[PDB]
């Protein structure tokens, strides 16, 4: 099993700051890995994918960086939209495997 | 004169320079047909060396021999032939019995050896 | 413009048999390599991955699941079922229907499959385990 | 009496082909100079006198066998390094933001197998075809597997010297106004033939000889409307071709090693490729061309159309100069009447194109890569190969077309002053002589 | 006394081995008889009167040579054609629907190297092998890579002339009912051999040299009983064989212009190819050579039995027509017993093979494509390849078997008349010879 | 007559048509094995002639030197030597005197080549 | 009066270029020496007495000949080996069970639908990390230059000696002075159809199973002032060094593609060490003392320094091997760490590292994979030469230092066929005399 | 003495032994670099032997010719040539002339040889 794991699990920020969350997988998934938004109560929507690629028509302030094993979404400005869950999956083999989730608080 | 310098010229004059046509007969795509063409060379050379060689006229720019000709190979007179007519011209006269004249020579010099090697 | 529906019955009884399915109408299944799948979210837990069914056939289910899950696909009508068995409370959750991908390569010396990760999602339809 | 007698060295030959080779002046060629052995630097060339001899450039040997040895060393050059097999993916294009271009991105492996790389790209329209609705495929990978032409070797037509083995020699026609065919009566032997560059060009004959005093025809029988009149000029007639887009060049590893270069971003505005001809001169040299011909035959109105039409590698105009292979429209050339009484330049439309194979050989192809920046070209159009149109019995005026469609015929114009013949150093011939005992 | 004397153009020479030269007699054969140089307008057979020496077919290394040539022409006319290195992805088989013929399923790339394509095609059980029991994988897959041929060129057997450069000659046996290793009359000379068909096959010679008067049986030790034994028919046993499964081919791109060809589907009932021949005649023909046989050695007892055992390649026997390659059950023919006392037409069940390794390599191996509709042939047997097995004690019986487990004999029954040997014509002898100053 | 004709015929015989078999003396893996043939020929040609040409008898048929005949070699008398004998038997006679018979005519040949110096 | 005369077959010859070919006495040889020419045992070493000859090694073309040959030899012996593209995919390693690296990957097997996961040991040399966020992706080295080619295990890569002979109308000239530095007019003179049994030892820094001086050490240079000219030593004594791969290593094959075999180590029996090879110290020392005291003729009354090369690619900067197939990469900073004056438990362990990615030429095109050998490796041989650099950027002053220099493979066979020259013999000469032609 | 053992000797010395060093002239890399190789040698060996052909010297280790020595080409007396000096040496000495040389002897045979045509 391809066990996944995403840090912090809960993180308190600021409108405006900017802020990033951390993915790690068990061994090595090469970079066949993607994020997720969530808002309270909603379907998830796709943000990144290959996490390197941003997903069109979501603006610029999201970002993602790292390979192999240790990955990461960097957010260079918060606003008030960003209250939401974000989730790491990775789909280097079967069977797919969720993140354990991320959830932000603005100050 | 030059390599093949007199082949227009009479056949006489070209007679007095026909050591000058002997002495000048002589990513790995090329280096293939360079080597097929050296051995091209070497074999042409050695094909009309050795009818002379056989002949008795070995390291002999002219040679006579014993062999008379024959009116039926051509008939034009001798002043003619070596006063007019140019060494490419002749040679078309001879196009045909070419083959034909080499073996009486080649032949006439073997039974001449013999005769000379009981006589010896 | 692609779209999914999910529906399926919003009440089950405990330790009996359900099916969901789910619609589509941007894509057919059948363009050498759209696949779907179903994904689920307890209430305010993480998500949970179910299983997949790609255009030629090929399942694969979760590894905790693989002894009571089961899917199936409707192409001459354009529809995906997804049936569990042994419903137990801890089930209940918000079910998604979310379209995959897949890709071939052929270099010669051997084949090479990749998978990607989900793009559209649906609604989604919650699921409660009531006696 | 009269006695047979041999000599040995006479100047004597006979016509005959042979096992040609090269010879060039003093790894980074295609035509491969650097293997070729070196060529003399003075070669001694030996005037004739009295001496006419029969040429048949038509009828020559050599002329098929330098054919051969262009397409064995182009083979040679493209074999050693990469091939471009791996690109037969599907494409996916849209036209570019900035007609003839399409943005076209697919899905390629990295130089690990194992991981794969999203890439976008700009080719040409006549290098990709569709295949259903915004998906293409690239054209010529369901015929053969494309090779990536190396971009470490260059195309540049350096001549090459053409040798013949030793006792053979070759026979340098000399006579002013001398056609194809007749016999030369001022001929002249050399050892090797002087610098040819064999340039790919097609439809006219680009940075070829000259006249001496006219304009000279060729054709083996001009009055048959299937034979390629090859025509040479007396003056050259300069004509420039660039590609205004900038073009930046990329790179990415298809695969361990194997560096394949795409075109990047267009700098600056998009263009298409040109030509230019100055109008005077070129419209002058029709003028005397449209003479010799109806001096020749036909002593009427000789008029040229825009060729017959067909595929791009036959009915256009194509040249090598600059890297990158073009595809000119010649339409606007011969688009001129003849009668008998009788800042400027001529701008022709042209396309570029990558995927080619320049040898009409289905069963091979090579992709040209890219070359960064602005290219600048300039050459000397020597020769035209024309194509009398004679589909219906010519009654007052004839057509003339740019026609070929064969590449011999292009090479036959810079070949036909030369043919091969073996020496033929032994002879006999009657003498008043007795060799004794 | 007398002195020495040197002579030259001497008729003498020495057995000696040659570098030999093919000359097909005058592109679309594995022979490549359109490479090799042209054959001459008539053989110029030379007449060896008075001369008598001994040949020797078992050593002369002509023969090793005429191996290593075919095996080098095979291989040179498969490197072009396409490989079918992708085709070893795993197969899905079951019953055809209308025994040796399986329906497998099996996936591969479209000319696009992105796109996959699911296929059905009928295979031979010979060529499909199991993996555990519904997935198989094709023979030879873990062996090395498939290769097809190109189905624009046949395998039939066109002569080819064999050669000596300049200095050597073949001198050619022409005693009727010559054996072999021994002494020879009425040689003659000649500068190239006749036309030898390289008729590829096993324990059976098609199209080969019929005997002169009669039954010759030929080996290099008749009395071992390890070794093979040779035969030679004066009156050709016409074979008929034919596949009467009306084969319909279908054919996908691999790769780009990477054409395969596969056995689409069949129409009516599978029915297993066989061999045809008169009861009669192989009746009495295998009677005189029984006769000749016992001559040799033993008496009575002339036994032949159903083969050795073991690979399919060496137990049946070669055979190729048309394209397709055969392997039948000979067990019909060897099957008898005679002693000093002394329809109509025997069947032998065939299986049609697919993938081969011709010349027994294990590093090649050969696909022959399917021929289209229904294939029938005829040839000649002229020769049969016999061993035995009497190491018990041979007094009351024994037996033979056929067979040869080597393709270096089968042509050593073609060129049993022929020698090569070097010409010296320097010679030396005393002679009342003295030379001058 | 043809090539190898006189090979059988009588050894007096068969020195009178020497000079017929002196004349008749001279894709990818045809082309490599038939250039390794062709080079092949004339190295075996140059190979006995360059012989002849050092021992003085170049381009000559039929040659003596000053090598006096050794009983070991052979003790048949002249008669049946020409008259009943084959040129292979006598080859197979004198085979291991052959090479020792090319050092008498070289040590002879090196005696008139020391002679002739002085002649000068 | 006199006339011209012209005389066939005389001695004399002129340097020429010329083509040579192999011989060797006597399949599975990486120099295929099997289907060469046999030599000939009896050398017919004549001696050219009174006759002067310049000879000049780093002139002839004997030596670019043999670059160029040894290189051809290499590349067609693995045409028809295995290639090892496929193994260019994403390697997971982990520590081994520090200079090794357990890794685990997916391969393709011969079904080429199917693919399976292997357990191979690679050395850190040849393994560098993709992405140097985690070290525990790994590409293999040399996989983004060009394809891997995995030698075939049957054929070795033993130095069988091979004789270098021209074709006939050429001459070898081999200088028998005792001392020859190289270039000079040697006065011991003879002429040989073709040189000895030259072994192909490839070698870096030190020359191996060469040939030794008779009883002075040689130093020979084209410039021995120069500082971008390499400085070759030949010793008088060898100096025997031997070598050992502890690692007991266990090989495994499984095959890949179409019937094609793949070599890798497997696990390994044992403790897990460093390569290392031996050297007597006392006969080093000695060693040392008497190359420094001739090095110091062409210096004057200086002190000699040595040190331990100069940095870079550890192609060029460490010692090479072809032992058994392996090919080892040792430390040599242990041997060139002294000084010398004018005046003036015994072993020295140098440190040694195998790599199997290699190329040995200094050529970015082709790759050569190593297949691992079997079961402990013992490796001996004979130090004959140095390949020494002049370290210096400075006056000379008192001090001059020298470290172990090459980086080109021309001079490793220069200090073997520096006793022979190739020249082109001209039978025609003309002179005139007392006699004239009769007519 | 053994091939080119006379090398070093004077030039009278060197001249006794020609004969020896005029007879001493006769997996997929090394079949082609041999072939290379061997043929080189053929040619090269046919390179100087046609030259002494023409030179009417055939199969002559010392050959007269009638060119007078011109005292330009070296003015040293005999007895330096043929007693101190070496080949070694003499041919730095003529290296210049020796083409020249070649070219009058060639003039001088061929004028011999149709002299002795209309002579006879
Ligand atoms: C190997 O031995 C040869 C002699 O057989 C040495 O040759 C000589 O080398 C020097 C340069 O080192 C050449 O130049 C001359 O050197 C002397 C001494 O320094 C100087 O007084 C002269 O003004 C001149 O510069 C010299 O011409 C040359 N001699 C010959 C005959 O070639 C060679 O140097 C030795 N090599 C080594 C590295 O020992
Ligand atoms: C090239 O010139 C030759 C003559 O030098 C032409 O050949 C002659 O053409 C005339 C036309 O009236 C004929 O009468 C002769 O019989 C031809 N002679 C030969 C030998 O063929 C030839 O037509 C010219 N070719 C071109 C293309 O201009
Ligand atoms: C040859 O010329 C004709 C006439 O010019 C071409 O036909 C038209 O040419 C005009 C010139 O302005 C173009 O604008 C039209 O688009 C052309 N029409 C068509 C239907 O083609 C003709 O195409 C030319 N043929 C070739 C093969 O180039
Ligand atoms: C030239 O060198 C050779 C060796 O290459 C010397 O010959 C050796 O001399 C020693 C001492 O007399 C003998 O023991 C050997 O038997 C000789 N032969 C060999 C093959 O070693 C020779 O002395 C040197 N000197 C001269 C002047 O030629
Ligand atoms: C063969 O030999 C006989 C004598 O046995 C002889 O008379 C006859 O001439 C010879 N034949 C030839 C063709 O020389």
């Amino acid at each position: 099993d391809i066990q996944m794991t995403q840090s912090p699990p809960s993180l308190s920020a600021s409108i405006g700051d900017r802020v990033t969350i951390t993915c790690r997988a068990s061994q090595g998934i090469s970079n066949y890995l993607a994020w997720y938004q969530q808002k309270p109560g909603k379907a998830p929507k796709r943000l990144v994918y290959d996490a390197s690629t941003l997903q069109g028509g979501v603006p610029s302030r999201f970002s993602g960086s790292g390979s192999g094993t240790y990955f990461s979404l960097t957010i260079s400005s918060l606003q008030p939209e960003d209250f939401a869950t974000y989730y790491c999956l990775q789909h280097n083999s079967h069977p797919l495997t969720f993140g354990g989730g991320t959830k932000v608080d603005i100050k | 004169l030059g390599f093949l310098g007199a082949a227009g010229s009479t056949m006489g004059a070209a007679s007095i320079t026909l050591t000058v046509q002997a002495r000048n007969l002589l990513l790995t795509h090329w280096g293939i047909k360079q080597l097929q063409a050296r051995v091209l060379a070497v074999e042409h050379y050695l094909r009309d060396q050795q009818l002379l060689g056989i002949w008795g006229c070995s390291g002999k720019l002219i040679c006579c021999t014993n062999v008379p000709w024959n009116s039926s190979w051509s008939n034009k007179s001798l002043d003619e032939i070596w006063n007019n007519m140019t060494w490419l011209q002749w040679d078309k006269e001879i196009n045909n019995y070419t083959q034909l004249i080499y073996r009486l020579i080649e032949e006439s010099q073997n039974q001449q050896e013999k005769n000379e090697k009981e006589l010896l | 413009q692609v779209t999914l529906k999910e529906s399926g019955p919003a009440l089950v009884k405990p330790t009996q048999t359900l099916t969901l399915t789910c619609t589509f109408s941007g894509f057919s299944l059948s363009t050498s390599g759209m696949a779907v799948g179903w994904i689920r979210q307890p209430p305010g837990k993480a998500l949970e991955w179910l299983a997949n069914i790609y255009w030629d056939g090929d399942t694969y289910y979760s590894t905790s699941l693989k002894s009571r899950l089961t899917i199936s696909k409707d192409t001459s009508k354009n529809q995906v079922a997804l049936k569990m068995t042994n419903m137990d409370p801890v089930d209940t959750a918000t079910y998604f229907c979310a379209r995959g991908e897949e890709s071939f390569y052929e270099d010669d010396y051997g084949q090479m499959e990749w998978l990607h990760s989900f793009d559209a999602w649906g609604q989604g339809l919650r699921v409660t385990v009531s006696s | 009496n009269l006695w047979v007698t041999v000599y040995y060295g006479v100047p004597v030959w006979r016509d005959a082909d042979t096992t040609l080779f090269c010879a060039s002046d003093a790894k980074h060629n295609v035509w491969a100079t650097h293997a070729c052995v070196p060529t003399d630097p003075n070669p001694q060339e030996i005037h004739l006198d009295n001496v006419t001899e029969k040429f048949n450039m038509w009828k020559n040997n050599m002329v098929e066998q330098m054919h051969e040895d262009i397409i064995s060393l182009w083979d040679q050059s493209l074999k050693p390094c990469v091939k471009l097999t791996p690109l037969c993916v599907t494409l996916h294009c849209t036209n570019v933001t900035s007609e003839g271009l399409k943005n076209c991105s697919f899905n390629m492996t990295t130089e690990l197998r194992d991981k794969r790389q999203k890439v976008y790209s700009l080719f040409y329209r006549l290098d990709i075809v569709p295949i259903n609705g915004s998906e293409y495929r690239l054209i010529n990978c369901n015929t053969s597997a494309i090779t990536q032409a190396c971009p470490k070797v260059s195309f540049e037509p350096i001549p090459i010297h053409y040798c013949t083995p030793a006792g053979f020699a070759i026979l340098k026609c000399k006579d002013e106004g001398f056609n194809g065919t007749g016999l030369c009566k001022n001929v002249s032997t050399v050892q090797c033939t002087h610098g040819i560059k064999p340039v790919v060009s097609t439809q006219l004959l680009l940075n070829g000889s000259l006249a001496e005093k006219n304009i000279i025809i060729r054709s083996e029988n001009i009055t048959n409307n299937a034979k390629i009149i090859i025509v040479q000029l007396v003056q050259p007639v300069t004509i420039k071709c660039i590609r205004p887009n900038n073009n930046t060049v990329k790179s990415i590893r298809i695969g361990p090693g194997q560096a394949f270069y795409y075109t990047g971003d267009i700098i600056g505005d998009i263009r298409q490729a040109h030509c230019n001809v100055t109008r005077s001169r070129w419209n002058k040299t029709l003028q005397e061309v449209a003479e010799k011909l109806r001096t020749y035959f036909g002593n009427k109105t000789i008029i040229f159309a825009n060729s017959s039409g067909g595929d791009l590698e036959i009915t256009t105009h194509s040249f090598n100069c600059g890297g990158e292979f073009f595809y000119c429209n010649t339409s606007g050339l011969f688009n001129s009447t003849w009668y008998v009484n009788s800042n400027d330049t001529i701008t022709l439309p042209c396309r570029i194109k990558q995927i080619i194979n320049m040898w009409q050989r289905a069963g091979q192809a090579m992709y040209a890569p890219p070359i960064p920046g602005v290219i600048k070209c300039e050459s000397n159009i020597t020769g035209l190969l024309l194509t009398r149109d004679g589909g219906k019995d010519n009654n007052v005026n004839e057509t003339f077309r740019p026609g070929g469609s064969d590449m011999r015929d292009n090479w036959r114009s810079e070949l036909y002053k030369y043919k091969v013949v073996e020496i033929e150093p032994l002879g006999v011939a009657p003498t008043r002589c007795k060799r004794r005992v």
